[PDB]
């Protein structure tokens, strides 16, 4: 979930300004800019942070996770309550940390979006630079910032 | 006929009491779902270019550009309204996205689904599939013995 | 190889005519924009002014730059240069572009791609030229051209 709705006990440990930002619930972009298209969409699952896929099937179409050449845009917020997610589209320029599927995304490397609509290393249908190492928040859960621009020809 | 507003008088009144299935128009012009952030622009319309993808068309260099029905590899967007006094194409460049009415082609038209991928012919006309990232999102509707539209969504160029 | 150097001079030039007075390389900015136009700035490592720009990344130490370049690795296109900071200004790749740019040292029509060094050349397609080359000096030539994205031709 963006924000795991849990009552603890404890204030978490938040004091130092540095290395604060990489974090699950940080939605948006690093860098936004005011003439950004954004879309709200029915999804299905748990498209935050991915990239998503228009699917139809009496109702109408939703997004879902997805990748490769079914890709439609990234999901940089949900809103649960009304079971709707954000979308930038793939022809807007995108730049925040993005769900990966490994640790084994460094800086510099050019990224796909998979099946899951996570990002890997490189067949690229899109335009992806990592500009971040692969950062552990969870689990299994990887970040990594990414900046997108457009699709790539050929 | 060949203009945005249909080129014949009508016989009868206001007679629309539902809501449904009313937008199913030629003049229904700009798009269904528009953003405010859209960069449109507006060049001189050669022809009726209106609801096709048009392209960049040059002359011996006297007259400016102007914009004339094609799409293939030189598609540059999509005329999403006309204005016929001024002669003024309305255009939104490839590289925003679009989502309305756009013309089909009349050869296959009940091959059209949901879902489908199609691109754009010479003509500027949708058809289904190389190129271009658009897809249709419902059936082909029939205007005129040989105007059909679609509502399709077009979100760039695609690879290879 | 600056935008606009400051000079000194004792006399006042004179404007003669209202035309063909925008073929300086002070003309910064593009011929026609939108108001809806998505900008924006990086460090600038050398002079991308009115050429195709790519990320370069350093040792890690300080943050990614701008640098002339292009094909396989183009992000955008350089607009401006502001002297006093050092700031690039850039459009990206995702939006579209019409302005004067740097010609390799060509009719209205013609493709046009970004080069190694950011300067477009005659034939994938980047852009379409507007016009005719013009000289600004013994190697640098101009040429309005629309830049529409990516396509594979």
């Amino acid at each position: 979930m963006k924000n795991p709705q849990h009552d603890a006990s404890l204030l978490s440990n938040s004091n130092e300004f540095r290395d604060k930002n990489v974090e699950f619930f940080a939605s948006g972009g690093t860098r936004t800019s005011k003439f950004d298209k954004l879309e709200n969409h029915p999804f299905l699952g748990y498209p935050y942070k991915r990239g998503v896929k228009r699917v139809i099937q009496h109702y109408e179409p939703h997004v879902e996770a997805g990748g490769g050449e079914d890709l439609y845009g990234i999901c940089i917020d949900i809103d649960e309550f009304s079971k709707t997610a954000t979308i930038v589209p793939i022809t807007n320029n995108f730049e925040g940390y993005l769900v990966a599927k490994d640790s084994t995304v460094k800086v510099k490397d050019k990224l796909i979006f998979n099946k899951d609509g996570a990002l890997e290393k490189v067949k690229a249908t899109i335009n992806a630079t990592a500009l971040t190492d692969a950062k552990q928040i969870s689990n299994e859960v990887y970040l990594v910032k990414v900046a997108v621009f457009g699709n790539k020809a050929m | 006929a060949l203009m945005k507003n249909p080129q014949q008088d009508s016989g009868l009144l206001s007679n629309s009491i539902d809501f449904r299935d009313q937008n199913l128009i030629f003049s229904n012009s700009g798009g269904v779902c528009t953003s405010s952030k859209d960069k449109i622009e507006n060049y001189p319309a050669k022809g009726y270019p209106y609801k096709r993808g048009v392209k960049l068309s040059f002359g011996d260099g006297t007259t400016e550009l102007e914009v004339e029905a094609g799409g293939g590899d030189d598609l540059y967007g999509v005329c999403s309204d006309i204005d016929e006094f001024s002669g003024m194409a309305t255009v939104i460049p490839i590289t925003n996205n679009f989502t309305g009415y756009l013309t089909l082609k009349k050869d296959g038209q009940n091959g059209v689904n949901p879902g489908d991928k199609l691109n754009f012919n010479q003509h500027g006309e949708l058809e289904k599939v190389k190129s271009v990232n658009a897809i249709a999102l419902s059936k082909a509707h029939k205007l005129t013995e040989d105007l059909f539209i679609v509502l399709a969504s077009v979100f760039g160029n695609r690879a290879i």
